[PDB]
């Protein structure tokens, strides 16, 4: 369902949305910055309102048998957002659902190394005398990782709770691994490890009590 | 300037009536068209319908027999009602002005044209989550900083039910480098998430990092200060 | 896509058909006009089922009116009146003899005379009995009235095969917008022509009289509408915007809604119904209104 178009800064980006044109169209384009509200970019095929630079152009709604194309000249880092389209065709009913968006990405991303972070249990939880090791995994593509905890050199069998990968408006997938232990278990072994196996590599980070 | 503000309950029980309100400032609600657009997490915006004076008001055929719109010209605001809500209505509802246009392709006189609508000035938007639950509260624990010139710092929301939990930093004064991870459903039936922030190690300050944890089903507002 | 006032007009009919072999049938669809079909108790039928047979016009021939000179054999002659005011009955002062008449195009049309001979000087009014209101009044123009008729429905010809040998040309899908045929008449030209005709009408029905124009009172489609042929298609245009006036003793185009019929029975003929094959491409035609 999701699509991506990666364009080098300063080049020209092209975005395809919606089905093929059947009659005279009036495609309305919208831009949705991550974490913000969709903003109007081009209405009536290729008419831009006040505030939108002339770098954003849309395909004329007079060509029968072609898809809606959004051309973005002089691609800059600020244009990295989602783009949706509202197809207004004279042969199709009123579309109450925007077309599937296309993500515009800054040039370059061949693979993403997972960024693991291991946190020891807090002193406030240790006074409530509960323990949980946290292994945060982010900025990894594709979303398919396996977490294996280690007590010194011995693997940990139970107490492992791992989330399912989930991308967030980028290639960055999210994954959290928790390991519930007791205050006696934490002070027992010398150090604990969080070995995360992603694709072909395995990153290992440790933690030692104080 | 045209300022739009959306506001609703935020939590609506199943099979209830969702009521939202779009406070408009800068213009009158009688001289413009008003449309509502909702958007689930990770999906494309779905047009709900447009309302205008003189009875010109249309809805979405898929939600035709459940949605109701109105315009309060005395209080200058836009209202919204959605009867028989389900889990599919949990989304971010936006309120936007609507300008009409006429696409002419034929000879005009033979009605060989069609009117297209487009929203130009949107609002901040409101979050609506549909859930029916008994209670419970979360336990927030600070994650002490530990390690290039950079350092990590975060919080942990342990044992809560149900989703979600809104976690902000310094009352929203830190949005660069914040990564909130999705919670995990343990075998006990309680969720638990974590939120980390990549900050430069040069933080003698003390640059007070206080994470704000909010859990609406329990009215949970927890301010936790993270210190090395 | 709607509204409810568009009344369809075009119907998308699906039906059986005999193929080349006399065994398996053929589930094919076509696109007929409402004037061509009629429901029966949605199931429809051709409007000419319980009237006569039907034959499809061959796509090779054309219905283009070409000038035809009528000539007389040896021993005969054709007399021609060459006066500028011959209102067409009685002695003619300047008579000439000819063997063959000028090129007369057989343009079959009603109400509006198309592609005819222009009159000389003043527009001419001819009637067998002016006091008789049952005899038609043929009006001949001096200046031609420019009329433009178009078919904004550039169509597809499906060649479905009713073998062995025979082949029916159905109407495929429409490429573009669903538009209806229409005819333009220049408002200024129509005003000057009507104002020039009413001045000749006052010479026979009293000098100081009121002449009011109304469209047809009713009947068949061939009389209530401007029936004619253009590009192979048979148009029937609404002439209610031309004959809607009231003249006392003393800048755009007028568009008229035109319908299209494929199954016709012209000359009030029963026994032979002709199916006009669909014509590909937008049909545009510019003609001269030279009389009424
Ligand atoms: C018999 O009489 C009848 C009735 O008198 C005649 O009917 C006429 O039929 C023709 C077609 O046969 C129609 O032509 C079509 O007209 C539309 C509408 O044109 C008018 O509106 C335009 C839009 O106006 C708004 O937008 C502009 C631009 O921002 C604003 O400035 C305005 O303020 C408005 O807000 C307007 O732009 C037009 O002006 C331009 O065009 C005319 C005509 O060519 C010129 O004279 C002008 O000088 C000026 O250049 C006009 O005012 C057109 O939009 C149609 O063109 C589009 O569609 C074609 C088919 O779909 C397509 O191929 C074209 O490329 C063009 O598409 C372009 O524009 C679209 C919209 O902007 C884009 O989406 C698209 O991608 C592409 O960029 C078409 O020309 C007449 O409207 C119609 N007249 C009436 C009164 O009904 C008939 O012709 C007569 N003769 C016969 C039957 O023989
Ligand atoms: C009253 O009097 C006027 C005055 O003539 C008359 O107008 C004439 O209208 C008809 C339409 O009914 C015209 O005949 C057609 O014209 C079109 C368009 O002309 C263009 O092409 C030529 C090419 O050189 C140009 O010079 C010209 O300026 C135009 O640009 C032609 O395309 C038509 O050609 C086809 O149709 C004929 C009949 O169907 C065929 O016999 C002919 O061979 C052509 O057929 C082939 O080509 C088709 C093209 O697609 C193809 O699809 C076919 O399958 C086939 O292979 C046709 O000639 C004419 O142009 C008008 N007169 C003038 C002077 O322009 C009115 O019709 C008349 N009114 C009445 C009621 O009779
Ligand atoms: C009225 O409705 C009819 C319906 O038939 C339309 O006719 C078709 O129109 C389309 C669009 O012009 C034609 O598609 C064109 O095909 C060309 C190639 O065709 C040849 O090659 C194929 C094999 O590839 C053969 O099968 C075929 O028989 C031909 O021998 C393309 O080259 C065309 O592209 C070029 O022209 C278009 C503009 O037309 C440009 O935009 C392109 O960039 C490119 O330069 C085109 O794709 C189709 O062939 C027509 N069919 C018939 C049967 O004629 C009319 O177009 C339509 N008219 C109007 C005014 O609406
Ligand atoms: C596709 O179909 C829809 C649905 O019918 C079309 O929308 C309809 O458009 C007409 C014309 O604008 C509307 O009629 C209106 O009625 C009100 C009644 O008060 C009147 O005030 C208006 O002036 C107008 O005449 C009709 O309400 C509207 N229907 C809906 C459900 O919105 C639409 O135009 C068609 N085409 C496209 C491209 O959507
Ligand atoms: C029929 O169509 C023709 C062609 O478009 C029209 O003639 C045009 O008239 C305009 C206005 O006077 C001129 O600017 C063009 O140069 C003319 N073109 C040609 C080819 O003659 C004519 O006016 C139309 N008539 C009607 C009644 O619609
Ligand atoms: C088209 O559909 C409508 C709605 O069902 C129906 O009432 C009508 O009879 C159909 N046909 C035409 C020609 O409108
Ligand atoms: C023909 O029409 C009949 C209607 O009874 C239908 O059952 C059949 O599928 C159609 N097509 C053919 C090829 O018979
Ligand atoms: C028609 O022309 C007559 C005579 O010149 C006139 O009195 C009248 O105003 C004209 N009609 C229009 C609509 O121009
Ligand atoms: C005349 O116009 C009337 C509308 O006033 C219409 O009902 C009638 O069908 C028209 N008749 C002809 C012959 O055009
Ligand atoms: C002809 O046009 C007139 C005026 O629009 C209309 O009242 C009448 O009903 C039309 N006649 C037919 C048969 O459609
Ligand atoms: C005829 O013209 C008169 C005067 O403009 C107008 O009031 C009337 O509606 C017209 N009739 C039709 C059928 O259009
Ligand atoms: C029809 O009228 C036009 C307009 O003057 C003229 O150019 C054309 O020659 C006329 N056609 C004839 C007289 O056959």
């Amino acid at each position: 369902a999701p699509t991506f178009v990666s364009v080098a800064p300063g080049q020209t980006a092209r975005i395809t949305c919606g089905e093929e044109s059947l009659g005279s169209r009036s495609v309305i384009w919208y831009q949705q910055r991550p974490g913000q509200a969709p903003s109007l970019i081009i209405y009536n095929n290729n008419d831009r309102p006040s505030g939108i630079p002339d770098r954003f152009s849309g395909s004329p709604g007079s060509t029968f048998g072609t898809t809606a194309t959004l051309t973005i000249t002089s691609v800059e880092a600020g244009d990295e957002a989602d783009y949706y389209c509202h197809i207004w065709d004279s042969r199709r009913p009123t579309n109450w659902v925007f077309g599937e968006g296309t993500t515009l990405i800054v040039l370059s991303q061949p693979k993403a190394a997972p960024s693991v972070t291991l946190f020891p249990p807090s002193s406030e939880e240790l006074q409530a005398n509960k323990a949980t090791l946290v292994c945060l995994i982010s900025d990894f593509y594709p979303g398919a990782v396996t977490v294996a905890w280690k007590a010194d050199s011995s693997p940990v069998k139970a107490g492992v709770e791992t989330t399912t990968p989930s991308k967030q408006s980028n290639n960055k997938y999210a994954a959290s691994s928790y390991l519930s232990l007791t205050p006696e278990q934490w002070k027992s072994h010398k150090s604990y490890s969080c070995q995360v196996t992603h694709e072909g590599s395995t990153v290992e980070k440790t933690v030692a009590p104080t | 300037q045209v300022h739009l503000q959306e506001s609703g309950p935020g939590l609506v029980k199943p099979s209830e009536t969702l009521s939202l309100t779009c406070n408009v400032s800068g213009t009158l609600v009688r001289d413009n068209y008003w449309s509502w657009i909702r958007q689930p997490l990770g999906k494309q915006p779905e047009w709900i319908g447009y309302v205008h004076d003189s009875g010109d008001t249309n809805y979405n055929p898929s939600l035709k027999s459940r949605v109701h719109l109105s315009l309060d010209k005395s209080k200058n605001l836009v209202s919204l009602r959605l009867t028989g809500v389900t889990a599919a209505d949990s989304a971010i509802y936006y309120c936007a002005t609507t300008k009409h246009g006429r696409r002419i392709y034929g000879v005009v006189a033979f009605k060989e044209w069609f009117t297209y609508f487009y929203m130009d000035v949107w609002g901040k938007g409101t979050s609506v989550t549909v859930s029916s639950a008994s209670t419970k509260g979360p336990s927030v624990f600070p994650l002490a900083p530990s390690s290039g010139g950079t350092a990590a710092l975060g919080c942990l929301v342990k044992d809560y039910f149900p989703e979600p939990v809104t976690v902000s930093w310094n009352s929203g004064a830190l949005t660069s480098g914040v990564h909130t991870f999705p919670a995990v459903l343990q075998s006990s039936g309680l969720y638990s998430l974590s939120s980390v922030v990549t900050v430069p190690s040069s933080s003698l300050g003390t640059q007070t990092y206080i994470c704000n944890v909010n859990h609406k089903p329990s009215n949970t507002k927890v301010d936790k200060r993270v210190e090395p | 896509n709607i509204t409810d006032d568009m009344r369809g007009e075009l119907k998308n009919c699906s039906f059986n058909m005999t193929t080349e072999l006399r065994d398996k049938k053929q589930k094919v669809y076509s696109l007929f006009y409402r004037l061509d079909v009629v429901q029966i108790n949605k199931e429809y039928r051709l409007i000419n089922c319980n009237t006569s047979a039907i034959t499809q016009a061959c796509p090779k021939v054309s219905f283009e009116p070409i000038p035809i000179h009528y000539c007389a054999p040896a021993g005969f002659a054709i007399l021609k009146c060459k006066d500028k005011k011959f209102n067409g009955t009685g002695p003619c002062p300047s008579v000439s003899t000819v063997q063959c008449t000028h090129g007369i195009k057989p343009v079959v049309s009603t109400q509006l005379l198309l592609n005819g001979s222009l009159a000389e000087e003043e527009v001419m009014i001819r009637s067998e009995n002016i006091t008789n209101n049952a005899k038609n009044i043929l009006v001949q123009f001096n200046t031609p009235v420019q009329i433009n008729c178009t078919r904004p429905n550039n169509n597809t010809r499906k060649s479905i095969r009713i073998g062995p040998g025979q082949a029916f040309y159905a109407t495929g899908d429409i490429i573009g917008d669903i538009r209806q045929a229409h005819c333009n008449v220049s408002k200024a030209t129509w005003n000057e022509t009507l104002g020039k005709v009413v001045k000749q009408l006052r010479k026979h029905f009293g000098n100081n009289t009121i002449i009011r124009f109304a469209n047809s009172s009713g009947g068949d489609l061939e009389v209530t509408t401007h029936s004619f042929n253009c590009g192979g298609e048979f148009f029937y245009c609404n002439t209610s915007g031309l004959f809607n006036s009231t003249w006392i003793s003393n800048n755009d185009s007028i568009t008229l809604p035109c319908r299209i019929k494929q199954i016709i029975n012209m000359w009030q003929r029963i026994g032979q119904a002709m199916y006009a094959p669909p014509i590909q491409g937008v049909i545009r035609c510019v003609s001269n209104i030279t009389g009424l």
